RNA sequence: CGGGACCGAGGACCGCGCUCUGCAAGGAUGCUGGCGUAAUGGUCACCAGCGACCCGUCUUGAAACACGGACCAAGGAGUCAAGGUUUUGCGCGAGUGUUUGGGUGUAAAACCCGCACGCGUAAUGAAAGUGAACGUAGGUGAGAGCUUCGGCGCAUCAUCGAC
RNA sequence: AAAGGGAAGCGCUUGUGACCAGACUUGCGCCCGGCGGAUCAUCCGGUGUUCUCACCGGUGCACUCCGCCGGGCUCAGGCCAG
C-alpha cells in the first residue's frame, strides 16, 4: 500500500566519492580510499579537488534507509519471511533475495498481495 | 532426578553459589509499596513539550 | 517446602508420582560465565597444525 | 527466585533464535510477539503475561499465556478462535487485553493485528496492467 | 572562528559497568531508578560504586566491620558494595546486619551463627530505600601489591 | 585473538658471604603467630572452647603436624589454657601463652 | 505605509499573552490550474563557463635534487612462544591452583580424585640469629555517608606517637 | 555512438542526446435502492479463562446483523506550478 506520511527525503549529495587517480589507473578501484600521503592535495583539501566523505553529509534520521516511495527494504527468502511484514506494510517493503526460485517467488508475491505489502522486484523471473 | 542432589553434594571444594540478587523481579521491587512510599513526585513525563 | 516435578510414564501420561526438585535448578543463570567457560572448553579437542 | 521475565530479557536481548536482524530494522519470529518487533514490551516469550494472534481458516486465533502453568508448555496457552464479525472479534480481544489488567498496553497492537489479519483474509483486487514507457520499452 | 583557550572536558568517571553480569545489570537499573527518584545521597553513592571495578572495590573483613560497629553503631545496617570476607583472627563475631554484593561462605556462616543477618543490595533497597540508619564501609584501596610497587 | 589487535586497526597506516652447597632443608622453619593459633583447632571444638562449654579440658596443638616450626607472638590470645608443642618459640609468644594460662612444650 | 528575495523546522491539547464570539499568541495554511507521464527526478556520453601540478618515498626547518612506477591478474610484509608489567571481565577468598599423576569414559573430549608442591599468609640481617598491641589497633586536622541532630565518622591525605 | 586548431584525465553547475528507477491507477466513511445468508440483542446449558470476560450448542424470522451490486455525498490521495 501507500507509505506512511513522512518529511521530504533530502540527499545532501547524490554523486559518489571516487578514489583519487582511480580514473587514471585501472588497477585502482573507484571505491573510496582516504589518501594518506602527507603532500596529497585531496587529503589537504585544496579547492578544485575531490571531496572527502565526512559525517556532515549524513542523511536525516527520519528518512535514512528510505527508498523514494518512503518504505524501508526488508530482504525476504520465503513466505514466512514476508509474513513478518504483516504489521509494517506502510513502513517496510519486501525485497526477494536473488537466489530464490521462480515458483517460491510466485508464492511470496501472492502472500504479499494478500498482506498488502509492496514488493520491490515483483516482476523478476516472469 | 533423585541422584542429582547427591551428585552436587559429592563435589569437593564446590558449593552451589550464592546469588548477588535475592529478588529477580525488578517490577515487583520497584512497584512495591516500600520503595514507592518514599519516592519524590515525578519531575516530568516520558515526553516533554517543546517550550520555544 | 521445595517444589515437586511430575513423573511421566511410557504412555506420556503422569504416573501419580512426584520428585523433589533438586537445588541446582535454582542456581544463578550467568551467560557471561557460560560463554567464558564454553570458549575455553571448545578448544580442548583441537589437533595441532603446522607447515 | 533466580528466574524472572527481566532476567530472561537480559539473557536474550542480544541474541535468540527468533531474531531477524538487518540494516533497516530488527524483527522477531516469536508467536507471542505482536507487531513482530524485538523489544521488551513485545517479547511475548519473555513476558509473564502475553498475547498472540494468528490467522485461522476464517477469522483469527488468539493465544494468551497462563501464569500458573509457566512450567507446563503443553497447557500454558489459553486459545480462543474468533470466526465471527470483525467488531465482535475486536471487542473480545480488547476485553481480554485490557479489562482485567492482562497487558492493557498491548490492546492497540492486538486490535491492529486482528484487523490486519482479517483484511488479509479478504479477496484481493486484480492489479491494473503495466503501461509501457519511454523509447525502448514501448517499441 | 571562536577563540576557545579552555577546553570542554568529557567525563572521567564511569556511567555504566563494564561487567556483563545480568544480575548486576538489574541492580544497576534498580539503583538508577532509586537515585533518580529519591533525594538520598546514599543511593547515588551506591549506584556509582556498583559501576566500579574490582580494584576499586577492595574486600571488607568482619574484623573491620566489628571495628566500625563500635561507639553507637551497633544497630546500624552495614552496607558494603564489595565482597565481605572472613577474618579468623577475630574469634568472637558480634551480632550485626550486613548488606553486601557477595559474602564468602565462612563469613556468611559466622554471621548467621553469631545471630546477625546477611542481605543483598535489592533486599537493602526494599528495607532501607533511602539508606536510613546505615553505615557505609569501604575496604583498603591502597592495600595492593601494585599500589605498593607504584 | 588476532581480530582484537591494534595491528588490524593499523592496517593501512604502517654481597657478603658465599654459601657453597646450600641446602634449604636445613633452614626450613615456617612460623605461625598466636592470633592464628586457634585456627588450627577444628571449627566445632574451637567454637565450644570459645563459648565455654569445655571448662575441664585444655587443647594440645602440635605445630609440626600442621607444618609450622616456630610460634611467633603477633596478636593476643583468649583466657584459655592451651598446650603448644613447637620446635622454636619467641619470647613474646611464650609470655602471652603463659598469660593465657597454657604452656609451650619444646619438641624436635 | 509600500516593493522584492530565501525559508515553512514541529505535529492532539497543555504555555506566555492580546486588539478576547476570536487572534498574526510555544514553527503554513487556504484557494486554483495543467499534466498524470519519462512531464519532474536519476544514470551515461559530450559541449560550455569557472576551478584544478603526478603519485609514493627521502631530506631538512622546508622546497629543490634524488629514487621507484609500460600495463593487468594472483601472491606479498608487527606473527607465534616463553617471561614480566598495568588495566578490564570472571570464580573462590586467607586462602588459591582438578588436567605431573590416578580413576572413569559414548575415548585426544567431558566428568571425578587427592598427597606433595608453587604463590600468598612476616620481616630483617653479610651471617649467627631474632622476629611485630601501652591504649575500644593510639592522638590531632580534614574527609563521603549516617545520625537520637549531641555526634559516629569509610576510603584517603598531612602530622605526632607505639611495635 | 561521440569528441579532436601543440596533451588528455579530474571538481562545481546547466544544456543536448541516449537510456532508466520510482510514483499513480483509487481507498476509507456515510445516505439510498436491489440482491444473497442467518456465526444480530437477550436468555438457557456446557466448556475455558485473566474469575468476568469469552467460545461452543439451541433461540433470532428479518425496522436486526454480514457480504455483494448500482448510484449520490464528504474526506484523503501523484507531479509541476499560480
Amino acid at each position: 500500500v501507500a507509505a506512511k506520511k513522512h518529511v521530504p527525503i533530502v540527499k545532501k549529495r547524490t554523486k559518489r566519492f571516487m578514489r583519487h587517480q582511480s580514473d587514471r589507473f585501472k588497477c585502482l578501484d573507484s571505491a573510496w580510499r582516504k589518501p594518506k600521503g602527507i603532500d596529497n592535495r585531496v587529503r589537504r583539501r585544496f579547492k578544485g579537488n575531490l571531496a572527502m566523505p565526512s559525517i556532515g553529509y549524513g542523511s536525516n534520521k527520519k528518512t535514512k534507509h528510505m527508498m523514494p516511495s518512503g518504505h524501508k527494504a526488508f530482504l525476504v527468502h520465503n513466505v514466512k519471511d514476508v509474513e513478518l511484514l504483516l504489521m509494517h506494510n506502510r513502513t517496510y517493503a519486501a525485497e526477494i533475495a536473488h537466489n530464490v526460485s521462480s515458483r517460491k517467488r510466485i508464492d511470496i508475491i501472492t502472500r504479499a498481495k494478500q498482506l498488502g505489502v509492496k514488493v520491490t522486484n515483483a516482476k523478476a523471473k516472469v | 532426578i533423585k541422584q542429582l542432589d547427591a551428585v552436587y553434594e559429592s563435589k569437593k571444594g564446590f558449593f552451589l553459589p550464592a546469588n548477588i540478587v535475592s529478588q529477580a523481579d525488578l517490577s515487583r521491587l520497584i512497584n512495591s509499596t516500600e520503595i514507592q512510599s518514599v519516592l519524590r513526585a515525578p519531575k516530568g513525563e516520558a515526553r516533554t513539550k517543546r517550550a520555544c | 517446602s521445595r517444589p515437586t516435578v511430575t513423573v511421566f510414564g511410557a504412555d506420556g501420561k503422569p504416573t501419580g508420582a512426584t520428585e523433589v526438585l533438586p537445588k541446582v535448578f535454582s542456581a544463578p543463570i550467568r551467560p557471561d560465565i557460560v560463554k567464558h567457560v564454553h570458549t575455553g572448553m571448545a578448544k580442548n579437542k583441537r589437533q595441532p597444525y603446522a607447515v | 527466585s533466580n528466574v524472572s521475565a527481566d532476567l530472561i530479557w537480559e539473557v536474550s536481548r542480544n541474541y535468540n533464535s527468533f531474531l531477524v536482524k538487518q540494516r533497516t530494522g530488527t524483527f522477531s519470529r516469536d508467536a507471542l510477539n505482536l507487531t513482530n518487533q524485538h523489544s521488551r514490551k513485545h517479547a511475548g516469550f519473555v513476558n509473564d503475561k502475553a498475547l498472540g494472534i494468528v490467522p485461522a481458516e476464517k477469522g483469527v486465533k488468539v493465544i494468551a499465556k497462563k501464569v500458573k502453568a509457566a512450567n507446563k508448555p503443553a497447557s500454558s496457552l489459553y486459545t480462543v478462535t474468533y470466526k465471527s464479525t470483525a467488531r465482535k472479534a475486536y471487542k473480545a480481544i480488547a476485553s481480554q487485553a485490557a479489562k482485567h489488567g492482562y497487558r492493557a498496553d498491548l490492546r492497540q497492537a492486538a486490535v491492529a493485528r486482528a484487523s490486519a489479519i482479517l483484511r488479509s483474509q479478504r479477496p484481493v483486487k486484480p492489479e491494473p496492467p503495466k503501461k509501457l514507457r519511454g523509447a525502448a520499452a514501448r517499441r | 572562528g571562536i577563540d576557545l583557550r579552555w577546553k570542554h572536558v568529557r567525563s572521567s568517571h564511569r556511567k555504566a559497568p563494564k561487567s556483563d553480569n545480568v544480575y548486576l545489570k538489574l541492580l544497576v537499573k534498580l539503583y538508577r531508578f532509586l537515585a533518580r527518584r529519591t533525594e538520598a545521597p546514599f543511593n547515588k553513592v551506591v549506584l556509582r560504586r556498583l559501576f566500579m571495578s574490582r580494584i576499586n572495590r577492595p574486600p571488607v573483613s568482619l574484623s573491620r566491620i566489628a571495628r566500625n560497629l563500635k561507639n553507637g553503631n551497633e544497630k546500624k545496617t552495614v552496607v558494603v558494595v564489595a565482597t565481605v570476607t572472613d577474618d579468623n583472627r577475630l574469634l568472637q563475631v558480634p551480632k550485626m546486619e550486613v548488606a553486601a554484593l557477595r559474602f564468602t561462605a565462612k563469613a556468611r556462616a559466622r554471621i548467621e551463627a553469631a545471630g546477625g543477618r546477611t542481605l543483598t543490595l535489592d533486599q537493602l533497597a526494599l528495607e532501607k530505600p533511602t539508606g536510613a540508619n546505615t553505615l557505609l564501609l569501604r575496604g583498603p584501596k591502597n592495600a595492593r601489591e601494585a599500589v605498593k610497587h607504584f | 585473538p588476532t581480530r582484537f589487535s591494534k595491528t588490524r586497526k593499523h592496517r593501512g597506516h604502517v654481597v657478603g658471604m658465599r654459601h657453597f652447597h646450600l641446602l634449604r632443608n636445613h633452614y626450613w622453619r615456617p612460623s605461625i603467630n598466636i592470633d592464628k593459633l586457634w585456627s588450627l583447632v577444628p571449627s566445632d571444638v574451637r567454637e565450644q572452647y570459645l563459648s565455654g562449654q569445655k571448662k575441664d579440658t585444655a587443647p594440645v596443638i602440635d605445630l609440626l603436624s600442621h607444618g609450622y616450626a616456630k610460634l611467633l607472638g603477633k596478636g593476643r590470645l583468649p583466657e584459655i589454657p592451651v598446650v603448644v608443642r613447637a620446635r622454636y618459640v619467641s619470647a613474646e609468644a611464650e609470655r602471652k601463652v603463659k598469660e593465657a594460662g597454657g604452656v609451650v612444650e619444646l619438641v624436635a
